[PDB]
């Protein structure tokens, strides 16, 4: 079984740049038999270059695909915009066709510090047997950001989940929440809930912070 | 019975 | 326009089965295979099965084999794929993939739309939505106000502000698996402070899978 | 873990100036070294981050194209190249190193600053 390995995780370039994917194999591909896939969020995968340098049909000339053995090359000379996407390698050279784990072209724009917002719990959900606390950071960039509950100045972990959006259409932006979901029991017994923001666009870290009643 | 042939017609 | 399309995607229990179905046009559906590539929610993708252009070769992944079973018919243009003894790895977007040309390998030169494959125990159910209560008062320059959909099954709800007149500022966030087995998630939208006491915000939650539809003011 | 900028000082509108960042105490490699300014009593506003050598670097709304952060690893110091100043740059210059290698901009140690005036 070939392991197929991308790298880099996530690239970020701006339109117009040029972009470079590997893809390394644990053992040799059989005749050079690599293929590329792009795929959008919430969309089927399709084809880019098959037999690692040959394209197919109906993709243009800016993709082009290189390597043999164990290290390939999928290249992108201009980048256009409908080219962010996350980008797959598979391998057809063995048994099983296995696929890489994928990387993801990213737009780079200028830094945006994420704004915070914190919201209680509601009294209708606290009739319910369980309080959820959101935090809510909105139109940020770059995606890396850390989110820590305090409950009391308690640091939690284990009881949080967060989401994320894709990258927004229109600015480029990322929006993140992160929900805490306590029971009614543990709710009630402390009084001061806090979400504590960093991202690299902050100078100090931003913290709100709501007192239970 | 080669599992990774291809399973097209005469290509 | 060479097009497939899946059908037969679904809610099923965890050991029960299921049958998928593909139909093929725009090309001669007999000389080529077909395969069934899945991606998990969040994952990667990972091909299932194969089966020749004539029917007489089938090949599965170690990961299915000797529970799912594929099979065709050129007649129809149609490929089908039964799933037994389903287990919560299985659940997927299932996609039918044409075969490429090659002198050995499978590659997947066409896809389809998929087929998503919830392999689930829990019922169907409508969501509950929360009021997520703005701070802001005036307090400062703009405001976030939003509804918190929580505890529905299966996906999706489609979340709207005022009956659609409010769109600007509008973030909707991917749904997210609780440790419960159901789904939940959070719509959000910015607004000008000095309209949180003039202005009314209902947030429209539509579940179609329930037949539910939530209406719920958002006050501060 | 300690940090020091220099390079500051006054140009009118249309110079240039290239600003650094020592560092000592521990290897800079490993970590992103962003820099800020604080103008008269504004507040402390991003500016430019190095990431790791490869990870690209990132620029504010207000400084994209005019300014470019570079890393020295050997040297173990960052730089600023400031080229088509305005005399609203015109602010303490602070660099400091983010000490998550994971990018959440955990800034622990800063700089003393450095002042660059543009008048």
């Amino acid at each position: 079984e070939i392991v197929l390995t991308q790298s880099p995780g996530t690239l970020s370039l701006s339109p117009g740049e040029r972009a470079t994917l590997s893809c390394r194999a644990s053992q040799s591909v059989s005749s050079s038999y690599l293929a590329w896939y792009q795929q959008k969020p919430g969309q089927a995968p399709r084809l880019l270059i098959y037999g690692a340098s040959s394209r197919a049909t109906g993709i243009p000339d800016r993709f082009s695909g290189s390597g043999s053995g164990t290290d390939f090359t999928l290249t992108i000379s201009r980048l256009e915009p409908e080219d962010f996407a996350v980008y797959y390698c598979q391998q057809y050279g063995s048994s099983p066709p296995t696929f890489g784990q994928g990387t993801k072209v990213e737009i780079k724009r200028t830094v945006a510090a994420p704004s915070v917002f914190i919201f209680p719990p509601s009294d209708e959900q606290l009739k319910s047997g369980t309080a959820s606390v959101v935090c809510l950071l909105n139109n940020f960039y770059p995606r890396e950001a850390k989110v820590q509950w305090k409950v009391d100045n308690a640091l939690q972990s284990g009881n949080s989940q967060e989401s994320v959006t894709e990258q927004d259409s229109k600015d480029s932006t990322y929006s993140l929440s992160s929900t805490l979901t306590l029971s009614k029991a543990d709710y009630e017994k402390h009084k001061v809930y806090a979400c504590e923001v960093t991202h690299q666009g902050l100078s100090s870290p931003v913290t709100k912070s709501f007192n239970r009643g | 019975a080669n599992p990774n042939a291809n399973p097209n017609a005469n290509p | 326009q060479v097009q497939l399309v899946e059908s037969g995607g679904g809610v099923v229990q965890p050991g029960r089965s299921l049958r998928l179905s593909c139909e093929a046009s725009g090309f001669t559906f007999s000389s080529y295979g077909i395969h069934w590539v899945r991606q998990a929610p969040g994952k990667g993708l990972e091909w299932v099965a194969v089966i020749w252009y004539d029917g007489s070769n089938k090949y599965y992944a170690d990961s299915v084999k000797g529970r799912f079973t594929i099979s065709r018919d050129n007649s129809k243009n149609t490929l089908y794929l039964q799933m037994n003894s389903l287990r919560a790895e299985d659940t997927a977007v299932y996609y039918c993939a044409r075969a490429g040309y090659s002198n050995y390998g499978h590659y997947f030169d066409y896809w389809g739309q998929g087929t998503l494959v919830t392999v689930s125990s829990a019922s169907t159910k409508g969501p509950s939505v929360f009021p997520l209560a703005p701070s802001s008062k005036t307090s400062g320059g703009t405001a976030a106000l939003g509804c918190l959909v929580k505890d529905y099954f299966p996906e999706p709800v489609t979340v709207s502000w005022n009956s659609g007149a409010l769109t600007s500022g509008v973030h909707t966030f991917p749904a997210v698996l609780q440790s419960s087995g159901l789904y939940s998630l959070s719509s959000v939208v910015t607004v000008p402070s000095s309209s949180l006491g003039t202005q009314t915000y209902i947030c429209n939650v539509n579940h179609k899978p329930s037949n539910t539809k939530v209406d719920k003011r958002v006050e501060p | 873990v300690q940090l020091x900028x220099s390079g500051g000082g006054x140009v009118q509108x249309g110079x240039s100036l290239x600003l650094s960042c020592x560092a000592x105490x521990x290897x800079x490699x490993x970590x992103x070294x962003x820099w800020x300014r604080q103008x008269p009593g504004x507040x402390r506003e991003x500016v430019x981050x190095x990431x790791x050598x490869x990870x690209x670097x990132x620029x504010x709304d207000s400084x994209x194209g005019r300014f470019t952060x570079s890393x020295d690893x050997x040297x173990x110091x960052x730089x600023l190249q400031x080229x088509x100043l305005x005399x609203x740059d015109x602010a303490x210059y602070y660099c400091x190193x983010x000490x998550x290698x994971x990018x959440x901009x955990x800034x622990x140690x800063w700089g003393x600053g450095t002042x660059v005036t543009v008048s």
